[PDB]
Order: structure tokens, then sequence, then C-alpha cells
């Protein structure tokens, strides 16, 4: 439970900021069974990025994201694991930065802002 | 130009977080630090619940890093686990903590 | 808002040079006033800089420096009053280099002694370097820093060249 | 029909903004917000009641402690009512209130909650109390504990009034032409004035003549902070100093910064200044580095701190945790105040320091204490709020102090016994009827003079009444400023009418069209920020991009941005298309490269047109056309197209008192196009128009008849006069 | 014009000191062992009035704000006539009246006091 597990460590994971709902969601535990929920895709220039969700997923979800670049290089960032004094292991290191937000092209970008006025006008203080 | 890769999104399930609990593990330092070099193993990882501050001790003593516990990380972040297949497996993330060298 | 109007001789009432020099003769004026850049700087060997322009200042006093000034050469501070002085300032008070820069200052304390060239330098640079005994004390002579930053702000705020005091203007 | 619009037009639209929302509108919805949402919220507040009583130790019967829970739930308001001597209910109308000498007045009732638990107390053991017993009568009608009396605003949600039509108004025998918006205690009307206050979470930096050693003050306001710099401009020493409460002495800023939890000295100023290139800023920074330099150790100024206190001789180690919980429980509050938020703090007083020390360096100029952008109004709803926090707080501590007593005694306390409800009632009809806005007991130290009897003199003079503002400052105070009109004021106070003597310029009169914001959360305004790309501050580096927006909400800095121009024009179509309420107000400072969002309550705004550039037509023109014109008129006439249609439409927007710094208005719209003296106006990049120039004044002054050609002072004196003529004050 | 500089292990600011046995001046690190030999006898600078021509200060995306006034000069770079002008940003009293001008074009910054 002491020593650090490299051996798998030399490979760059991406690092990508998820919007809130759309995290939540992703926190589900009956989708955590390896299930394939979706795919990205990456421009050619690699300006572009579109995220694509499966369709086997529901459809009350908008299935088209996009994602911005933050920084082109990312450094002094890595990304471990700890499991049962209690055994960590890193995962690796970071390679990009990367942020998510609502697809235009994808109606149901304006039903889950409908819901996000449903959420504005209800709270009050 | 419309040439994409592709990565299928997988996940890791609940057997195997139950005994696994994640967290972020940040330096402080304004050099690229790696344990391979930087760290001799084994190192000695203990807490002297968020009340003791973790400490990690190298074997000789002369790598010490106190890691404090930062709050109010309001972005929910994602650990994306690269399996054998290529495909990215999600883990939530449940704590992050801070290191810094001991003088 | 106090005031005083002060009314000048019968025979000086009707032109404006006498009036000018007693008013200059009022006037409180200090060193803090005086000095375009009164700079604190390095000076560990004062015997030779990087800069050109003070170089030239250097030959004209170290041919012009009596036998104690050569005996004191040490004692002046590893760190420099090094006074850029505005030629305007200096003019309009009808301020003298030489005389009111050191005769009177070394003659308060005889604290700080001076490399000065004379006025038709286009730059008017000042050396102020402190004078101290060399038997200060090991603890004393190592905070050089700490000495002398105190006493170079006692010296700028602290020295009159000319008038008197409380009379911040005069018109 | 697509026309410029003539002031016929802007007189169109001003009567649809006075068909739709009144000359007393303001009152109302205050009291309307404060019944609907804060009373709740007050309660919910502190719903919780504790009691642990440990075990005596007296016998082995006594060895079980005991605690007691008592929660509070939902609030109901009846219709105002009153129960005769002989017992008998009927409901209270206002014309019995007048003759009988009554209060108009309702009932609250809130449902309460008891729980006991029971735990065995052995020594060397945590007490681990269970559930036993737990009172909750939400099945029945009983568990609605009467709580007190609450008195009621005429033509307000709840009162008799709102619904009644005209003949409903003459058999009930009301005046038409009355409006609501006063109380009725003791039988007679009161009136609460608006209070005028200093806005808070505004960082302030101030200057001082120099016979002192002091040169600058920052101020803030959440507990006040104050980071002081000390040492005359010019020379080598310089001092920056922070007073933190329940610190005496004061310590230095690196010491502040080293005991927050940035230990080494290059990050200090990285946090503190944003730029690389200037030097001064170092300069000026250099002594602090210096003398904090000597201690790399949080606990000699936590030592520091210890010594202070009240208590002495205290061993290090609780000093150490003392001055520990100091910083996040009472250090600049208002960011916030729970555990492990430290960076936001850190960089929050880099600002701050940053702001003096720029204001040190001649960049920029003290801040202006007049402006009016930089003043709230407190109405009856926050008033209200105020006072009954204090009663329910004290009203709870007397609940718990006879429920120990009764507990002493080993007796059963009956919950309809333990309320003195007489405290609730009492004091607000003491407040509300005296006017001294606090308790009896220290009513001698309150503020005087907000609850005022109404004058009803002349139909005007109620008009009048029911509009005025008082700004407390003291009424022989010498402070010239205060008193004098300021550029500020432009079409939201009445420049004319003003008192005469002592309360000259103290007294404000709000003009035709100024409103005042009720009050919203925040909190989806920050989500929907962070979801358009929004970096947080946490992970906010100087160096990497020096070029960025810095974004505000209500004061507090949550981080930064890279490309303002695109969300500020999204946020503004939001705010046009009404994903937000229009009392939200959104600046841009381009020159600062600063964005400020402002929600709170207290906010003047007026309404404005909007300039948008019609390319087909090659240059700007308003929004509004001759169809939205025709469609008001057709609406007007049938009594549908009403004043919020326009709103919804971005046709029409409220400006405040502080995004009026960054815009341009064309007064006349045939101004915007390419007997007196009328200049053609330079500009060509217009944003808004002015709806009509005369409504820049109030309601008295609002009846001389060609103002204009008069001199000021007789403008004045006649609105003066206008409240002592004889009329028809009432047509009953 | 003295520059700060900062230790190379911990970023703490080097503090000067002196080699008297080769009589050259050092920088060091308080807090480490690290040494840095000084490349100049300056370290420190302190003036006292500040002779500084009047900058037209932040300058970025200016053209977007509407409530800066316009003119139709011409412009000496690009030839553009469309551009912004205002006075000095920097509030020192004594300040002359003196016009600055951002070009709309090639965001080039000139002044109305065509001095030789």
């Amino acid at each position: 439970s002491l020593d650090l597990d490299l051996e798998r460590s030399n490979r760059q994971v991406w690092l990508v900021r998820l919007p809130m709902f759309l995290a939540e969601k992703w926190r589900d535990r009956n989708n955590l069974h390896g299930q394939e929920l979706g795919k990205i895709r990456i421009n050619k220039d690699g300006s572009k990025i579109t995220l694509l969700l499966n369709e086997n997923d529901n459809d009350s979800i908008p299935h088209e994201y996009d994602l911005e670049l933050t920084k082109k290089v990312v450094e002094n960032e890595y990304v471990f694991t700890e499991q049962n004094p209690k055994k960590t292991a890193i995962v690796g290191t970071v390679c990009h930065e990367c942020q998510v937000m609502p697809s235009m092209n994808d109606p149901n970008y304006h039903k889950i802002v409908e819901q996000r006025r449903n959420i504005v006008k209800l709270n009050n203080k | 130009p419309n040439e994409y890769n592709e990565f299928p999104l997988r996940a890791i399930p609940k057997e195997d977080l139950e005994n696994m609990r994640t967290h972020l593990l940040k330096f402080q330092s304004k050099k690229k630090i790696n344990p391979v070099t930087d760290f001799h193993l084994p190192v000695r990882l203990h807490r002297k619940e968020e009340f003791y501050p973790w400490v990690m001790e190298d074997f000789d003593g002369y790598n010490t890093w106190v890691g404090s516990y930062e709050a109010g990380n309001s972005d929910s972040y994602v650990l994306l686990s690269v399996e054998d297949d290529g495909s990215f497996t999600m883990i939530p993330a449940d704590k992050v903590y801070k290191f810094t060298a001991r003088n | 808002t106090p005031s005083l109007t002060v009314y000048l001789e019968p025979g000086h009432a009707a032109d404006q040079e006498q009036a000018k020099l007693i008013r200059s003769a009022i006037e409180h004026t200090t060193l803090k006033s005086v000095t375009i850049a009164s700079e604190i700087y390095y000076d560990p060997d004062p015997r030779s800089t990087v800069i050109p322009e003070d170089e030239e200042i250097i030959q004209l006093h170290f041919s012009l420096l009596d036998e104690e000034a050569e005996q004191s050469f040490d004692q002046q501070s590893p760190w420099l009053l090094r006074l850029e002085l505005d030629r305007a300032a200096m003019n309009d008070k009808d301020l003298t280099m030489g005389q009111v820069g050191e005769r009177i200052k070394q003659t308060f304390k005889n604290d700080l002694f001076v490399i000065w060239s004379e006025d038709n330098d286009e730059k008017l640079i000042i050396r102020c370097r402190v004078v101290r005994p060399k038997s200060l004390d090991a603890e004393t002579e190592a905070e050089e820093d700490h000495m002398l930053k105190k006493i170079e702000n006692t010296m700028l705020e602290n020295i009159t060249l000319r008038g008197v005091e409380n009379i911040e203007r005069v018109v | 029909e697509s026309a410029p619009i003539t002031a016929e037009d802007s007189w169109a639209v001003i009567s649809a903004f006075f068909r739709e929302k009144g000359l007393v509108s303001q009152q109302l919805d205050s009291f309307n917000q404060f019944v609907d949402y804060t009373l709740q919220d007050i309660i919910c507040e502190d719903s919780t009641l504790i009691l642990e009583q440990l075990a005596q130790h007296t016998t082995e019967s006594d060895n079980i402690s005991r605690k007691y829970e008592i929660s509070f739930g939902k609030i109901y308001v009846t219709k105002p009512m009153v129960n005769e001597s002989d017992g008998v209910t009927h409901a209270l109308y206002p014309q019995e209130a007048r003759l009988r000498n009554l209060t108009y007045s309702s009932g609250l009732f809130v449902d309460v909650k008891k729980r006991t638990y029971e735990a065995i107390d052995v020594p060397g053991r945590e007490l681990k109390y269970e559930l036993i017993a737990e009172e909750s009568e939400d099945d029945s009608e009983s568990g609605k504990v009467f709580i007190g009396r609450l008195p009621i605003m005429l033509r307000s949600k709840n009162c008799y009034l709102s619904e009644a039509t005209e003949s409903d108004l003459y058999k009930l025998k009301e005046c038409p032409f009355d409006m609501g918006g006063y109380f009725i205690i003791n039988g007679s009307e009161k009136v609460l004035i608006a209070q005028e206050r200093s806005a808070g979470n505004i960082v302030q930096v101030f200057k001082k003549a120099a016979p002192s050693p002091i040169s600058h003050v920052a101020e803030i306001r959440s507990s006040t902070l104050q980071v002081k710099l000390y040492g005359r401009e010019g020379s080598s020493a310089r001092t920056i100093k922070a007073t933190l409460p329940y610190i005496k002495q004061d310590i230095p800023i690196v010491i502040i910064f080293r005991a927050l939890g940035i230990i080494p000295d290059g990050e200090i100023l990285e946090h503190i200044c944003y730029d690389v290139n200037d030097w001064q800023m170092l300069e000026m920074l250099k002594p602090c580095v210096e003398d904090g330099f000597v201690i790399q150790d949080r606990e000699t100024a936590l030592d520091f701190i210890g010594r202070r206190g009240t208590a002495l001789g205290i061993k290090k180690e609780k000093r150490i945790q003392y001055a520990k919980d100091i910083l996040q429980k009472e250090f600049l509050p208002h960011i916030t105040q729970l555990e492990g938020f430290e960076s936001r703090k850190a960089f929050f007083l880099g600002y701050m320091i940053n702001r003096l020390l720029l204001c040190a360096l001649d960049r920029k100029d003290q801040d202006d204490r007049d402006h009016f952008g930089k003043k709230r109004l407190d109405l009856a709803g926050p008033l209200l709020a105020q006072l009954f926090k204090t009663l329910f707080k004290k009203l709870t501590k007397d609940i718990f102090r006879y429920m120990q007593r009764t507990v002493e005694e080993a007796h059963d306390f009956n919950m309809k016994l333990a309320i003195n409800a007489k405290t609730i009632t009492s004091g607000l009809k003491y407040a509300l009827a005296t006017g001294n806005w606090g308790e009896q007991k220290k009513a001698m130290s309150s503020r005087a003079g907000v609850s005022q009897v109404l004058n009803r003199y002349t139909y005007s003079s109620t008009l009048s009444h029911l509009r005025r503002t008082n700004t407390p400052i003291g009424r022989d105070g010498k402070l010239a400023k205060p008193r004098q009109l300021h550029n500020t004021h432009w079409g939201l106070v009445c420049p004319a009418e003003t008192p005469e003597g002592q309360a000259c310029g103290l007294v404000k009169n709000l003009s035709l069209m100024s409103c005042i914001s009720v009050g919203t959360d925040p909190m989806p305004i920050i989500t929907f920020l962070s979801e358009w790309g929004m970096e947080p501050l946490e992970d906010y580096v100087p160096h990497q991009s020096p070029d960025a927006t810095r974004v505000f909400v209500n004061g507090v800095w949550h981080g930064v941005h890279r490309n303002p121009a695109r969300l500020m024009e999204t946020l503004r179509t939001l705010r046009r298309k009404g994903d937000i309420n229009p009392e939200v107000s959104m600046i841009r400072d381009i020159r600062e490269k600063e964005l400020k969002i402002f929600t709170d309550a207290g906010r003047v705004y007026r309404p404005l047109f909007i300039v948008e550039d019609d390319e087909s037509l090659g240059h700007k023109e308003l929004k509004v056309r001759k169809g939205h014109i025709a469609k008001l008129m057709a609406t007007e006439y049938q009594d549908e197209y009403t004043w919020s249609s326009l709103l919804n439409e971005g046709l029409v927007e409220y400006i405040d008192a502080e995004e009026e710094e960054s815009i341009l208005i064309a007064m006349q719209p045939e101004d915007l196009e390419p007997k007196r003296i009328r200049v053609s106006h330079h500009a060509t990049t217009f944003t808004h128009c002015e709806i009509h120039p005369s409504m820049i004044l109030g309601v008295a002054a609002s009846i001389i008849p060609f103002p204009d050609h008069n001199q000021s002072p007789r403008n004045t004196y006649q609105s003066a006069m206008g409240k002592q003529a004889m009329g028809v004050f009432l047509t009953n | 014009m003295t520059t700060f500089r900062f230790c190379r292990d911990c970023n703490n600011m080097l503090y000067p000191r002196e080699d008297k046995e080769n009589n050259r001046l050092l920088f060091e690190c308080r807090t480490c062992s690290y040494v840095e030999e000084a490349g100049s006898p300056l370290v420190y600078r302190h003036e006292l009035i500040t002779n500084i021509g009047e900058t037209a200060g932040v300058v970025q995306d200016i053209g977007s704000d509407p409530t800066l006034p316009r003119s139709d000069r011409e412009c000496p770079k690009c030839h553009s006539r469309e551009n912004v002008f205002f006075q000095s940003q920097q509030r020192r009293k004594d300040t002359s009246m003196v016009l600055f001008f951002v070009c709309l074009s090639c965001s080039h910054i000139f002044t109305s006091d065509q001095k030789n």
C-alpha cells in the first residue's frame, strides 16, 4: 500500500471539462458497466471537436456538443488512483485541456435551456 | 477536412469503484517533477476525516510533501482512464488535494 | 491660509533683479527639492564605474583631491547617493554647485563627502559618499545598506541648503 | 409602417406605462415580495432549537441524558379579521377599522414539530441518542400554532380591496381615486417613507490630508476590513497593513499571505500585480517583502492574534486554532463562510491592495461618495424583515428559556403555553404607530420618522407623500455635498421639488418613472456564466493570460475570462428576450477590463428606448414602429397588448444609474436622423433614446405651466405651496 | 532601472552580498544555498520626479466603446480617415490637453502635437 504503479502511467490522458448537468447525468451508476455511451470526432485541423452521444441513450438528452481548446500544451498535471494506509497508483500525465459547450445544431439545447429557464423562475430570495 | 478518429466511451463499474476511492493529487512546483527520478521508491503516504493533512515522504526523507484539502472546487472533474482497447472509461472525482514541498 | 507680505527697499523697489535675489534668499530650499534623481545606487568600488558619463567626472577629482582624501578613499560608502541634479532648479535659487553643495553639508556634522563636477558638464552629477571611521564594528561594517539607507533619508530630509523654515512659497 | 416615431407616440407609450404600473407600485411590490418569500425564509433560518440536558448523576435512574428538538414548517396567512370582546369573529373591513379605531391586520399560522431523544450517559463514551417520541400534528388542524398578528398594507395581495370593481368600491364606499399603499394602525393611516443607504460589498478607496502619517485607505463592508497604506509619497518607507476584526495591534500584508497559505515570496507579487512590465508596482511592494521575509511561520502571527483576545494565558495551540478560525469565520464573510476557499480570499485581498496602490500611483482618482449608483433605497419590505427577524429571535429565545425552566421542574410544557404571542403583535404595532424603528426598550437610539401619518389635505399632497425618500444624515449636519443636486439624479429624482429649511436636499421625491428593483437570486446567473466559457478563479495564472477580463457578481470575484464582447452581446440578448428579468444590471468597463453584474435590491431604474443599426435605411433607428403604436392605441381604446408586451420584445430597456455610465442616448427622436436654439449633436453611435424629457420632473412640479420660462427657485416655491391649496381631497 | 531577481530554488527574491577576497558582487537566497554572480553594479534605484510622457493607457478593443468621440483626420500609416480620439488617461493634475488618436483599421497611436 506504499509503492506507486507507474508501469502503465506513460500514456497521456485528456483533460476535459463537462457541464454541470451533463457531468451529473454521466455519474449514473447503471451506465457504469463499460457501456458504450458516446463518441468523439476530431477535425483534421483539430480546431473543432464534436461529441456525439450514442443512440442507445434516451432521447431526453442532447446528442451533440462542441469542444474548445484551453491550452495547446498542458504540463505538471497527473492523474492517479487510490485503492485499499491506502494503496495509490498513478494513471498517467495530462496532455490537453478542453471544455464542453452545448451544440446549436441539436435542437435539444433549447429544451435544456428551457429547463434552465424553469430553474431560473422557481427559486427566489 | 472531415477526417476523424474513433475513441469509444466506456466506463468502470461499481464493483471496482467501491474499493477504489479516488483523490486528485496536485503538486505545487515550477518544475516538471516526475516520481520516476524525483521519488525513490517506495514512498510512505499517511495522514498525520480531513482534519489530518496528507504527508508523502520518500524512503530517504529528502523529498517530503505536505498536502492540504482545497474546498469549493465547483467543477466536478472526471478521470479518463485508457483501457487496453483504446477506449476511455469514466471515473468520478471525489476529493482534490494540493501538495507543497517542506522547507 | 496664513500669509505674509514683504515690501522691498526704496532703491530695489523698481527693479526686478534685486527682487528675485531677495525672493531666492527667503524661500526654503532643501536637498530633496533640487535632485531630479537623488538615486540610491550601489557604489562598491568608487574608483571606477561602468557609466561613461560619471567616468569623466572621476578623473577630475581623482587628480583634484588632497592627500587626506587619498587616505580617506576607503571611507566612501559601498553605496552612493548618485545625484543627477536638475539644472533649472539649481539655477532658480542661485545655488552654486560647490560652495552650497559641500561647505555647509560637510560643516554640519562631517558626515558626507562628495565628488562633484563644475556646472559646465551637460549632466550635473554629484557623488555623495558618506564618511565613517574604519573603527566600525564587524557586525556594523557588514550591515552597510542598513546604516546608509537611514542616513540617506536623514540626509535628504534634514539638510537645508538655503532659506528660512516654514515658508513653502514666495511669489 | 416602418416609419420613425413622433412625440405623440412617446405620450402613447407613457400612457401605457401608467395604465400598467401605477404611481404607488413600488410599495405594493415590496410588500408582496416580503409577504410571499422573505417571511418564510426568516423562520427557516432558525428552524431547529436544541436542548441538551446531561445526567445529574444523582441516582442510577438519573443517568439518562435528554435532547429536545423543536422545528418549524410552513407559514399560512389569513385575510384580516377581528374578534370582539364577546368572542365572536367577523372579517374586518377598512371602514370599521377607521370608525371604531381598530388596527387593520391579519393572523399568522406556523407548523411546529417536537422530538425527544434519550441516551444512556456512560462516562468515557459518546452519547448515542435514539428517536423515541415525535409530536407532529400535520394531519390535524391543531398543528397550526398561532404565533401573532401582522399589519396589512392597503390594496396588497391579501387585502379585500385588491379585486374590487367600481361598484364593489362604491357599495363598500371607497373612493375610486384611492390607490392604497398605507397601513391602518389604531384607526389612523400610516405610511413608510423610503430610507436611503450606502451600498455594501463594494471596495472604496479614499484619501487623507496629511498632518497625519496616513496617506490612503481602502474600505470594504460585508464586518469591516481596512487595508491602509502608510508612508508619504516619494519616501523610502512603504507600509501596508490590514486591520482584522477582534485584532487590535494589526499585522502587515505579507504576514497575512503567509498565514493564509501562500508561502513562496514570488507568488505574492503574482497575486498583487497583474502586469509584469510595470516596475513602480513592485518598487512600492519591496518593503513589504523585505519585512515579511523574516518570519516564514504562521504561528508567530497566530500568537500575535491570540494575545489580544479578552482571555489571557491561553495555551499556544488553542491560540493557533482560534486565530486560524478567525480567518474563515470573520475575514471577508461576503465571499464565503465554509472551510477551504482560501484561493478566492487571497486573490480578493490582492485585488483590493492592487486597487489601493493604483490610486496611490495617480492612475485614478478617489471614489465619488455622492454617486447615486452606489446608494440603495429601503422600502417597507426590508424594514419589516429586519424587525421580524429581531422579534422572532427574541421570541424563540424566550421559548427556550421557559422550556428549560419547566425541564428543571420535570414538568411537561404545553406548546400553546410556552409561546408569548403578544410579543410579535405588540412590537410590530408599537413600531408602526410610534415610528421608532427598534425595540421598545432601546427605542431611544433607534431610527425615527420612518413611519408618518398620511397627509390628505389635497389629492396631490397624498400623491407626493406616497413617493418620498429620506436620507438619514443629521439634518443639522453641515455636509453640503449630500444636499446639492448631482449629475446622477437626471431622470431619477425631481430637481425642482425639495423642502426648505433644515431638510433642504436631504428629502427627495422620485420622478414619474423611477421604479425600484425587488430582488432576485444570483445563482442561476453564475451557473449560466460558468456554462458559457468562464474559467474559475482557482485555475487562474496571471502570466499565462495577462489580458484577461475579471468577472464580478454582486461584488465577489469569481474568476476571469478571455473574450468578453460575445459574452456581453449574448447576455444582453438573453436579458432582452426574457430569459432574465430586466431588473438585473450588467455593466462592462473596457478601460479596466471588467464585468460587473448586480442582482441585489434597492436600485432605482428608469425606462428608455433602444437604438439599432438598420442597414436597409443605412443608419440607426429605434426598434419601435408605427405598427406597435397602432396596437397600443387599439388596446387602450378597447379598455390585448400592454407595456410588458413592449418589454419582452426588446423595444424598451430599464437602465439604472450605473449602466448609464456606458451608454449614449438621443433625447429627441428626430435628433437621431443625419423659437429656441437646438444644436445638432455630433454623435452618430446612439444606443438609446429619451422617451420624453418632461418625465425628469416629479408629481408636484407636473402642474406648473411653462416651467422652463421660470427661474428655478420659483418652481421650487410653487412645488412647496402646491400642498396647501383647498380642494376635493377625496370624492367621499 | 533595478529589476527584482528571484532565486531559482524557492522563488524568493535574491539579496545582494559582497565577496571581499575576490571583490565581486553576488546575489544569494537567504533560505537556500543558491548563489549567482551579479552582472552589473546597479542593484537599486530611487528616482524622485517622473519625467514620463503621457500615455493613452489600455488600447485593446478601444474602438468598441460607444461613448468615445470620433474625427476625420487621416492616418499617417494606413491612410484611413476614421479613428477614435481621446485625452490622456493618466489623471495627473498638471497634464496638458494634448490629444491621442487611435486608428480604426491599423490600431496605430499618434498625437495631435507634431513636435519635431
